[PDB]
């Protein structure tokens, strides 16, 4: 794991220098097993590009889940929430631990999934699952629709990312 | 029907998760009780803890 951590280190360290300089990147997808630093580099890599002035944002996904779900109105998180799609540099913190729930996998998830792959803007992802273990838990049903549905999502996330695995 | 499946259904319903995470907690667990609690606890934290959305 000290090797994955060298290894991941330098794809971070590579794609905030990119970022930095202007480059067209493609975020991390950083999976295994729980407490091995997932979450941590996902916000070391928002700090480093915060002390460059670059923007970014780390949605920690069950909470993004539960707050659409459970509804709002007006506050922060309705704000926040207008921007997210369109961020210059998102971060999906996570994703695997939510609640699935279609609507908001099909009508929020998907179509910023989509978005972000046509206009290549980066996406990075922390998970316990791997890509089909993930694609796998998206489907909340062995019913067909939801096979495809959860299939799309799984691909969008694969052209957004490159796999990273951080060991126990 | 047994512990096992209670386990996972505890797990479940106060994560407010997918079968397939609880079965990771579970597996990455590996048999020692107190270490899923210990588990269970530590995200069990982090999700009461964490906004939804941080911008930098
Ligand atoms: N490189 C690191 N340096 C110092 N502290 C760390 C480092 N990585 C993790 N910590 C801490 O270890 C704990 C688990 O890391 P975390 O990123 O939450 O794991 P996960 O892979 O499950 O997302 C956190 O308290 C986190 O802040
Ligand atoms: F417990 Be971690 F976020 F994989
Ligand atoms: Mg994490």
């Amino acid at each position: 794991s000290n090797a994955d951590r060298l290894d991941v280190a330098m794809a971070a360290d590579d794609i905030c220098t990119a970022i930095t300089n202007g480059e067209q990147v493609k975020g991390l997808y950083l999976y295994g097993p729980f407490g091995t630093g997932k979450s941590f580099i996902l916000g070391a890599i928002a700090n480093q590009l915060k002390s460059k002035k670059v923007r970014s944002t780390i949605i920690y996904l069950p909470e993004f889940i539960r707050t659409l779900k459970g509804g709002f109105k007006d506050g922060s998180f309705e704000k926040k929430l207008h921007r997210v799609r369109e961020a210059n540099i998102l971060m999906l913190d996570d994703i695997g631990a939510e609640e699935v729930t279609p609507w908001v996998r099909d009508e929020v998830i998907g179509p910023l999934l989509h978005y972000r792959m046509v206009h290549e803007l980066p996406t990075f992802f922390s998970s316990n699952f791997d890509y089909s273990e993930l694609e796998h838990h998206l489907a909340m049903t062995r019913d067909g629709e939801e096979k495809t549905k959860a299939a799309r999502i799984i691909e969008r996330v694969k052209s957004l990312s490159t796999p990273y695995f951080l060991s126990g | 029907s047994n512990a096992m499946m209670v386990t996972k259904e505890f797990l479940k319903t106060k994560l407010e998760c997918s079968d397939m995470y609880a079965q990771k907690l579970i597996d990455e667990a590996q048999g020692d009780e107190n270490r899923l609690y210990d588990l269970f606890i530590q995200k069990l934290a982090e999700r009461h803890t964490r906004p939804a959305i941080v911008e930098y």
